[PDB]
RNA sequence: CGGGGCGGACUGUCCCCAGUGCGCCCCGGGCGGGUCGCGCC
RNA sequence: GGAGCAGAAGGGCAAAAGCUCGCUUGAUCUUGAUUUUCAGUACGAAUACAGACCGUGAAAGCGGGGCCUCACGAUCCUUC
RNA sequence: GUCUACGGCCAUACCACCCUGAACGCGCCCGAUCUCGUCUGAUCUCGGAAGCUAAGCAGGGUCGGGCCUGGUUAGUACUUGGAUGGGAGACCGCCUGGGAAUACCGGGUGCUGUAGGCUU
């Protein structure tokens, strides 16, 4: 059926996405990239924990779906159903080829898609409250068991799935430089229209 | 493998720069070119007449012939193991002058005026140029304050 | 809040503006490229074009050649400088274009010193004339015609100015097809109605027709003819005296007026500290207003 | 008084084009008679308008002749517009006014006003589109030094309705 | 970090309002570069 | 310009090179030079000129085929 | 201090909205006898001068959007040359030189040629 992943572990073939030129590609196994309670606002889930690669290699969509499933199951039976939100941060855009079951006319045909990950690159992220940190770490370790390379579990210095740090977060919210909307936040720079400042700051 | 078409591989070099399309500016047409001067060959792609080959794009030659809209240029091209002077007819939207030779001519005139003033005033002055000498021993004032102590930072993993 | 906006951030990010005089609507760079640029094996010969522009109240005739820093006007005539002899009213019409072109030609070649030869046609008949270069004497001035965005049809005042310059003595290549005497259906040039258009006899006929038909609409149309009392008679002779005065003394001279003050008629551009203080006190006044509540 | 009597020289809604149109899905003598009613109604020779693409549903193919239209401006335009509003009894109801300050309507039968019926000529309806302007709108279609007309010189729906009911004492916004 | 007399424009504290830049010269304070500089080490 | 420019794709193009009219046959007759593949041979294709005769336009100009990159063929023999 | 005509560079010049405009000018504007064009003197062409800055245009404004230019990002990413360096590999560190680009934060917002006007 599917070859062992060690045949396609390494990035050596010059990114190959599905386009005009690459037609007839099957669907990747990972279809859901976000999971859990995706509507908690910004401050329901302040703690973010990433699982980040430390190797230059490509991971298969099958491995991504397996890790997403097992991390989701541990988070569900540990932190409750609506106690977390996870996003995988890696989409399988690179198409891998297979040659048919001599070497004449040997250019293969699309059999799958993988995601190429770099050395410093987040593979998965979970945001949760500040008291489930060990549960996030355990879920990410048990999901780390589904990949070929070497991965590290790291708690971010930033508030949830944002790009602003947890110490300067509430101060920016209070001085209204950072307005919450949805899962994330908008940054308000002090160079727009003053009428925008007036419909804000009031 | 590949074709021997005349514009093979010229997807980007014969294109226009970003937000630079449309009408060709008229100063490029109203430059003058006397036979003997040094011109750069670039070859824009808005004009399709008289355009140079991709081997001559980005090159530099001298004018040997002037016609109504074009110029005959003598360019050095490197065929496999020899350099030979090719004679190409290229249009004035595709060429422009050479500031290198311009700079050389103005330092020639500066040298001539300097030698004239030295001869009339009775001195000896330097005319050549010298390649960036070493660095002439000097004192560095601390202005009373002590130099700041630098120190490598600890390792923290952000990204 | 339903339709996708078109002039958005990416629209202005990759918008490329046209040339300044194109997006002001004054220069056709197609015709400009074909008309200004000299052959490269001439190397420095200026290429002269006679710009003719008819505004709402004035006719401008210039003679220029292009340099890299911008064009160079050599001579310029004006319908507003026409009334210092002969005519006083009835500018920006075909007869005014003829005398303007004549004045520009005579001014240019008496600047160049070739007035004692190249007399053109000292009497006006609206027929085909082209100057020729007398051997041993300097060659005739060669100019082309810059009509700009003016739609060239039969009976355009740009061709009035062309006929004026050619009778003045310039050599401008042309044909009599776009002259008001030209008949389209017979491909024939009459030249007597062209002479009438040069003398302004069509406006005189309009004046006579309006007088015998009416009084109040006639003076409402030609109000500034009643002032200076330009009857439909003495219109052609008047233009003949205008032509004679141009041939007599075509040199331009201006007047000095230098006793002027330095008053600002615009507003100065505001400064950075002014703008910062403006937005500061605007915020302060807003917060003060919302605490008055 | 003093602040109101300044713009009255050059800021007055006047009637630009009347935009008369008849569109019928067939060609031939029906279009010739549809042009003949236009000639006898306006005094101008009208202009034919072609299909742009075959649709085959009700059935027209491209490059045919489908419509006859005419453009009328001035005193003739205002008096023909007067006749059309006499037919509409100076009532056009809510939303015929476009957001650019133009409007129009349709007439189902032309003989009512004006010209007497001719037995050869048919029974054709038509539609009126008045596009309305202001002195200085010709800079948008001037050839030399073209410009756009400027923001507060435009015609809005509100001032179009205000001008209509002030110049024809008509009625907008009926019982619905 | 600034003080005196003349010129515009801003603010929802506008008669009793406030604050900003620019033009004239008078000074006030501190910093640097050239000066037979001038001495002293 | 997200349209179109005969077709593959790329480039180019807006009072254009697109669309609609008007007039035409520079898709004609000639010698040489050059570029492209290149051995710096040929063909093919192309680019600057020059000499005629013309077309168009008020004119400057533009035009010796197709906006550019492809669309084609020695000796010998036959035919005009 | 500005404007017309023709421009050069071609957004610091564009776009959106708001305010001001003395004098010349540029326009809007009035008309269709002639020239010439239209279904339509709306456009184009012609003949004017009663009114007008409403509009175009110009200048200014906006914690404006774009654009231009700096800082930061960052000596980061990438990279020339070197090693009997490390590591099972994947890749990584060092030596010798070069060295970016977003996000984010400032400042700016048309210069100028020739000819001819107005501004006491
Ligand atoms: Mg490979
Ligand atoms: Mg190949
Ligand atoms: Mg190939
Ligand atoms: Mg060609
Ligand atoms: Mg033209
Ligand atoms: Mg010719
Ligand atoms: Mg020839
Ligand atoms: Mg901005
Ligand atoms: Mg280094």
């Amino acid at each position: 059926g599917r070859r062992p992943a060690r045949c396609y572990r390494y990035c050596k073939n010059k990114p190959y996405p599905k386009s005009r030129f690459c037609r007839g590609v099957p669907d990747a196994k990972i279809r859901i990239f976000d999971l859990g309670r995706k509507k908690a606002k910004v401050d329901e889930f302040p703690l973010g924990g990433h699982m980040v690669s430390d190797e230059y290699e490509q991971l298969s969509s099958e491995a991504l779906e397996a890790a997403r499933i097992c991390a989701n199951k541990y988070m569900v039976k540990s932190c409750g159903r609506d106690g977390f939100h996870m996003r995988v941060r890696l989409h399988p855009f690179h198409v891998i080829r297979i040659n048919k079951m001599g070497m004449r006319g040997a250019f293969g045909k699309p059999q799958g898609t993988v995601a190429r990950v770099h050395i410093g690159q987040v593979i998965m992220s979970i945001r949760t409250k500040l008291q489930n940190e060990e549960h996030v770490i355990e879920a990410l370790r048990r999901a780390k068991f589904k990949f070929p390379g070497r991965q590290k579990i790291h708690i971010s210095k930033k508030w949830g799935f944002t790009k602003f740090n947890a110490d300067e977060f509430e101060d920016m919210v209070a001085k209204k430089c950072l307005i919450p909307d949805g899962c994330g936040v908008k940054y308000v720079p002090s160079h727009g229209p003053l009428d925008k400042w007036r419909v804000l700051h009031s | 493998t590949n074709t021997k078409g005349k514009r093979r591989g010229t997807r980007y070099m014969f294109s226009r720069p970003f937000r630079k399309h449309g009408v060709v500016p008229l100063a490029t047409y109203m430059r003058i070119y006397k036979k003997g001067d040094i011109v750069d060959i670039k070859g824009m792609g808005t004009v399709q007449k008289g355009m140079p080959h991709k081997c001559y794009h980005g090159k530099t030659g001298r004018v040997y012939n002037v016609t109504q809209h074009a110029v005959g240029i003598v360019v050095n091209k490197q065929v496999k193991g020899k350099i030979l002077a090719k004679r190409i007819n290229v249009r004035i939207e595709h060429i422009k002058h050479s500031k290198s030779r311009d700079s050389f001519l103005k330092r020639v005139k500066e040298n001539d005026q300097k030698k004239k003033e030295a001869k009339e005033k009775g001195t000896w002055v330097q005319l050549k140029r010298q390649p960036a000498p070493p660095r002439e021993a000097h004192f560095v004032r601390t202005n009373g304050k002590e130099p700041e102590l630098l120190e490598p930072i600890p390792y923290e993993f952000m990204a | 809040g339903f339709v996708k906006v078109v002039k958005n951030k990416a629209y202005f990010k990759r918008y490329q503006v046209k040339f300044r005089r194109r997006r002001e609507g004054k220069t056709d760079y197609y015709a400009r490229k074909r008309l200004v640029i000299q052959d490269k094996n001439k190397y420095n010969t200026p290429k002269y074009r006679m710009i003719v522009r008819v505004t709402n109240r004035d006719i401008i005739c210039q003679i220029a050649y292009a340099r890299i820093e911008g064009d160079m006007i050599v001579c310029a005539a004006y319908a507003h400088e026409l009334p210092k002899y002969g005519v006083k009213v009835g500018l920006t019409n075909y007869a005014a274009a003829y005398c303007t072109g004549l004045l520009l030609a005579r001014r240019l070649l008496n600047r160049f010193g070739m007035d004692k030869i190249y007399e053109g046609q000292v009497e006006v008949t609206g027929d085909e004339y082209n100057v020729e270069s007398i051997d041993g004497q300097p060659g005739a001035f060669t100019c082309y015609l810059d009509a700009g965005l003016a739609r060239t049809t039969t009976g355009n005042k740009v061709f009035g100015a062309l006929k004026g310059a050619v009778d003045g003595g310039l050599s401008i290549p042309h044909s009599t097809k776009r002259f008001p005497g030209y008949d389209s259906e017979s491909k024939e040039f009459n030249a007597e109605v062209h002479r009438k258009h040069i003398m302004g006899q069509n406006v005189a006929d309009y004046m006579r027709y309006l007088m015998e038909e009416d009084e109040d609409a006639y003076k409402k149309q030609f109000s500034q003819y009643i002032k200076n009392s330009v009857t439909p008679d003495m219109m052609e002779e008047m233009y003949k005296k205008a032509h004679a005065a141009i041939r007599e003394n075509p040199v331009y001279e201006k007047k000095p007026k230098k006793e002027v003050k330095k008053k600002r008629w615009n507003r100065p551009k505001m400064s950075l500290a002014q703008k910062k203080d403006r937005v500061a006190q605007k915020k302060a006044s807003f917060l003060r207003a919302q605490e008055r509540a | 008084q003093d602040q109101g009597e300044k713009e009255n020289p050059m800021r007055e809604l006047r009637i630009r084009k009347l935009c008369l149109n008849i569109c019928v899905g067939e060609s031939g003598d029906r279009l010739t008679r549809a042009a003949k009613v236009l000639e006898q109604l306006t005094g101008q020779t009208p202009v034919f308008s072609k299909a742009r693409y075959t649709v085959r549903s009700f059935g027209i193919r491209r490059n045919e002749k489908i419509a006859v239209h005419c453009t009328v401006r001035g005193a003739k335009a205002e008096e023909i517009l007067e006749k059309g509003l006499k037919v509409r009894e100076y009532e056009l109801r809510k939303n015929n006014f476009s957001d650019t300050g133009n409007f129009g309507f349709g007439i189902q039968e032309h003989i009512d006003l004006g010209i007497k019926y001719d037995p050869s000529i048919g029974i054709y309806g038509l539609d009126f589109y008045v596009v309305l302007g202001r002195p200085g709108f010709s800079i948008a279609d001037k050839k030399r030094r073209t410009g756009c007309i400027g923001a507060k010189h435009r015609i809005s729906k509100e001032e179009a309705m205000r001008w209509f009911q002030q110049k024809y004492d008509g009625i907008i916004l009926p019982g619905k």
